[PDB]
């Protein structure tokens, strides 16, 4: 338990799933879904990922002057299914918590999985 | 993001609102020029939500103080608070103004200085491109509050549309009418200003602050310095789930829209209990969450003078109790467990009452970390008793030939005195009305 | 056992050294520091900590608040010293100090009350079996052959100068000097301006005292040394670092070193290193001087210069008589030689009868330290 505090914050980024897919803090999310609005309201496109990843990276600068030292931004990303682009658009977007290395350890297949259904309510 | 231009305006507005900026500084880690604590950022996650957003970690405020009377204002600059003021975002050095008491001083002036008033102000809107709304941190006692800011309510109607707009507005005093006579004029001006051409208010009674001002705090001589220590607490309560790190209504717009029933009624009760120091000694037993939302709704903290016996007929609609630091969140469902078997608030007949609770950590400090804080904002419909006070006051000065050929001199000539009274009434009856 | 079942704890004098003994170099070292969050709310960067003591607390510094249990050389709060304690023993080694004999040091001139003090804390909450109060100046002695002449303790804390005649020191000749090691690097702050070169963060203030055993040299004849500084010889150096401050050294090669027999360049009126030295010996006894000046003993963080050995043997003859045969004694190794001391008391062949243990403290109270 010493050296993932040394190393990798495993606990800590327990703390941080919180803030992002349990919505913890909400300032994250609402500055986020603020923005998120004017690209939702439209149906999804081949072009709806490179914009989100924009939008993502200026909703967390914002609202941060002192998140850029852990190392969380790197392990979350944006998630989004394979539904056909005749849609509402709203329910595509969604956020997941990205895991590489020692911190997959203590994070298998069927975490993030059960993390998806617990986002889209 | 969620920036508010605060308007802070009169003689009385501009005092609450000093000490509002001098009590954010204290919590925030923060001094007026520096900063010398790392207190700021690890225990503050949020900041840049009142003040503007910084340039050399210097949080400028985004204030606007302007009032006809100097002396309002020549107390500012010899205190150490000022430097973190901007001598270029409303005044230079000497500014000035009228003469000057009256209504009608500053609803003229408002149209002469029109080009001026809308350009240094305006700067201040498009630094963030999503805007949250305007307080108006103005008064209703005397003539300079009350004459200015009722225009200031119909222009940014229309020019800024999509705007939040909610004041926390103080009620002037009505125990003798010696010094001031002009009270009962200038005050349903500006009322009839506060529900058409405004959303919500925050009511702040004058004859409620000295009740409370005796009941604990133990003067013998009341004076005005203690006037800005029961209100700028309770101003910075209220943005707690929106300054600090909160998830629920950590908006204004999200709070205000919780609350309110219907345009013309939005008169919200406020009340907040602890405020004496040598409580601070026992707190250290694990005083609960149990006990503090128990005297909330008990009529002893409340800033509205209103009628004790007239709490039968009339029901709570919605009520608002704010925890803040401390809250032991286990037992914060179980405070809310014995809200039904008093029955303390009486339900409205016709629909659904709530109880909302919300809770958002306070600032990294001994007096802050340790003893609990309630802050309430209620909406009960025994309100019409101050409208009833204030109107009684109203028709009775008409009667006995009182500032009707002293007022009707410069920019007046019809009566527009009964469009007062009967939009009063009106206000008046839709609150019996509303629950059937 | 006790050749390696025991631990041997050098308590510098801002440097914890824990260990086994039997070895000649320690195990964990870094400087002697906790840290208190005085509240809570997010952490970032490292763990949800109340309090961040040790290595933990030396990558956070602007983010923490910082205290110093060892200032003067003298422990000065008794909570903090025992935390560093529990962070060596139980975190940089995790090992139980309940069946190990503990080897703790102490000052030369420390009273009775703290060192009754030291006992109180390693029998009722580490509930060590054994312990023994050493003092400092005898294992650099011990580590230097036999346990008779006088060591230079010059730390990063206060100079002691300790006379010991054969393992018992003398009591009013332990001489208490002001010159210390964060005077001279505070000493190289205030004049590294003069070429330039300024500060921004404590992080740039901080390799200063690094750069004060890495760079500057000690010359045999400073007197020369600035004299040939004078007429422009080849001695001024320029250190090259990652980011844009270039610290560089003048005339200041040579005068970190000088400041210990000058202390004019300190600011002050006091004695030298030298001199200090000289005193203490002109207050023994007159047949036992010569056994001191041919044991002369250098030992600290401030005295790790290369060829020093000999800028002391010409410093001390001006002052000694001309027919005393005077010898510095000079380690390779200094900082870590109080430890290599405590190490080889630790294995030697009879120590059983001198052991301090739970069963006389318990029969004579913490009084049995006076032995």
């Amino acid at each position: 338990l010493d050296v993932l505090n040394k190393n990798y914050n495993l606990l800590e980024h327990m703390q941080a799933m919180r803030r992002y897919l349990l919505l913890g803090q909400g300032d994250f999310i609402r500055h986020l879904m603020d923005l998120l609005k004017p690209e939702l309201v439209r149906p999804a496109t081949t072009l709806y990922q490179h914009n989100l990843t924009g939008i993502l990276e200026t909703a967390v600068r914002a609202t941060n002057a002192q998140f850029d030292n852990p190392e969380i931004l790197k392990r979350l990303d944006v998630r989004l299914l394979e539904v056909s682009p005749g849609d509402t658009g709203w329910d595509v977007f969604s956020l997941d918590y990205h895991v590489d290395g020692p911190i997959a350890t203590v994070f298998t297949r069927e975490c993030m999985s059960h993390y998806l259904r617990v986002f889209n309510f | 993001p969620r920036e508010i231009i605060t308007l802070q305006l009169g003689q009385c507005g501009n005092q609450i609102g000093f000490e509002f900026w001098k009590q954010l500084c204290a919590e925030h880690g923060i001094s007026p020029e520096g900063i010398v604590e790392e207190f700021a950022t690890e225990g503050t996650d949020r900041k840049d939500v009142f003040f503007y957003q910084a340039d050399d970690e210097h949080y400028i405020p985004r204030a606007v103080l302007l009032d006809l009377e100097p002396r309002v204002i020549h107390s500012i600059l010899n205190s150490p608070y000022a430097n973190l003021y901007n001598p270029e975002n409303i005044y230079l050095s000497e500014h000035g103004g009228g003469a000057g008491n009256n209504w009608a001083s500053g609803f003229s002036q408002g149209e002469k200085i029109h080009e001026d008033i809308f350009d240094i102000i305006d700067r201040e809107a498009d630094g963030s491109d999503s805007l949250e709304g305007f307080v108006l941190c103005h008064s209703i006692a005397g003539g300079t509050g009350s004459g200015l800011g009722s225009y200031l309510l119909e222009r940014l109607n229309d020019r800024y549309p999509k705007k939040l707009v909610q004041t926390y507005s103080v009620f002037p005093n009505q125990d003798e009418m010696s010094h001031v006579v002009v009270q009962p004029y200038n005050s349903l001006l500006t009322l009839k200003r506060l529900t058409q051409n405004a959303d919500c208010v925050v009511v702040l009674d004058n004859t409620a602050l000295n009740r409370i001002a005796t009941d604990r705090l133990h003067i013998q001589n009341p004076s005005f310095s203690q006037i800005n220590q029961l209100v700028s607490t309770i101003m910075s309560a209220s943005t707690t789930t929106l300054r600090y790190p909160g998830y629920m209504n950590n908006d204004l717009i999200g709070l205000i829209a919780s609350l309110i029933p219907t345009p013309r009624l939005h008169f919200l009760m406020t009340g907040y209990t602890p405020l004496t120091t040598d409580q601070s000694v026992a707190s250290v037993r694990k005083t609960t969450v149990l006990d503090v939302m128990r005297r909330l709704l008990q009529p002893k903290n409340v800033m509205v003078s209103t009628g004790r016996d007239r709490q039968t007929n009339h029901c709570y609609i919605a009520i608002l109790n704010i925890i803040q630091g401390e809250v032991d969140p286990t037992q914060v469902h179980k405070s809310l467990q014995r809200i039904r078997e008093r029955k303390l608030a009486n339900f409205i007949p016709w629909g659904p009452a709530s109880i909302q609770v919300a809770l958002s950590r306070k600032s990294p400090y001994l007096p802050s970390a340790h003893r609990v804080s309630g802050l309430m904002m209620a909406n009960h419909t025994n309100i019409s008793s101050l409208f009833e006070r204030t109107c009684r006051q109203y028709d009775k000065l008409r009667k006995r030939e009182a500032f009707l050929e002293q007022f009707r001199k410069e920019d007046i000539f019809k009566d527009n005195f009964d469009e007062l009274d009967n939009s009063r009434e009106i206000v008046q009856q839709l609150i019996d009305e509303y629950h059937a | 056992e006790d050749d390696i079942a025991a631990l041997v704890v050098d308590n510098g004098s801002g440097m914890c050294k824990a260990g086994f003994a039997g070895d000649d170099a320690p195990r964990a070292v870094f400087p002697s520091i906790v840290g208190r969050p005085r509240h809570q709310g997010v952490m970032v960067g490292m763990g949800q900590k109340d309090s961040y003591v040790g290595d933990e607390a030396q990558s956070k510094r602007g983010i923490l608040t910082l205290k110093y249990p060892i200032e003067h050389g003298i422990v000065t709060n008794w909570d903090d010293m025992e935390k560093i304690w529990h962070h060596t023993f139980y975190n940089e080694l995790r090992v139980a100090p309940e069946e190990h004999p503990v080897l703790l040091t102490e000052a030369p001139l420390n009273p009775k009350a703290n060192r009754e003090k030291m006992t109180q804390i390693m029998f009722e909450t580490f509930n060590t079996p054994a312990m023994y109060v050493a003092i400092q100046a005898v294992l650099s002695l011990y580590a230097s052959g036999r346990t008779t002449g006088i060591v230079m303790d010059s730390g990063d804390g206060v100079t002691h100068t300790v006379p010991i005649y054969e393992g018992y020191a003398l009591p009013h000749a332990i001489l208490r000097l002001d010159l210390a090691g964060r005077d001279l690097t505070d000493y190289l702050m205030k004049i590294l301006t003069e070429r330039g070169y300024s500060f921004t963060t404590t992080a740039e203030r901080e390799i200063v005292r690094d750069i004060k055993e890495k760079l500057c040299y000690v010359a045999l004849d400073f007197e020369q040394e600035m004299a040939t500084a004078a007429s422009s010889s080849s001695l001024e150096k320029s250190y090259e670092l990652p980011d844009g401050q270039v610290i560089t050294i003048g005339n200041e090669r040579f005068r970190c070193p000088e400041a210990l027999f000058q202390p004019s360049f300190l600011g002050m009126e006091s004695c030298g290193i030298h001199e200090t030295t000289y005193n203490s010996i002109m207050k023994c006894d007159v047949d036992i001087r010569k056994d001191l000046y041919a044991n002369t003993v250098l030992s600290g963080g401030t005295t790790m210069y290369p060829g020093i050995a000999d800028r002391m043997q010409k410093e001390i003859t001006a002052l000694a008589p001309s027919t005393m045969k005077i010898k510095i004694i000079a380690p390779p190794e200094r900082k870590y030689s109080v430890w290599i001391g405590g190490s080889i008391l630790a294995s030697l062949s009879t120590f059983q009868q001198m052991w301090i243990s739970k069963q006389e403290y318990d029969e004579s109270g913490p009084s049995i330290v006076h032995r």
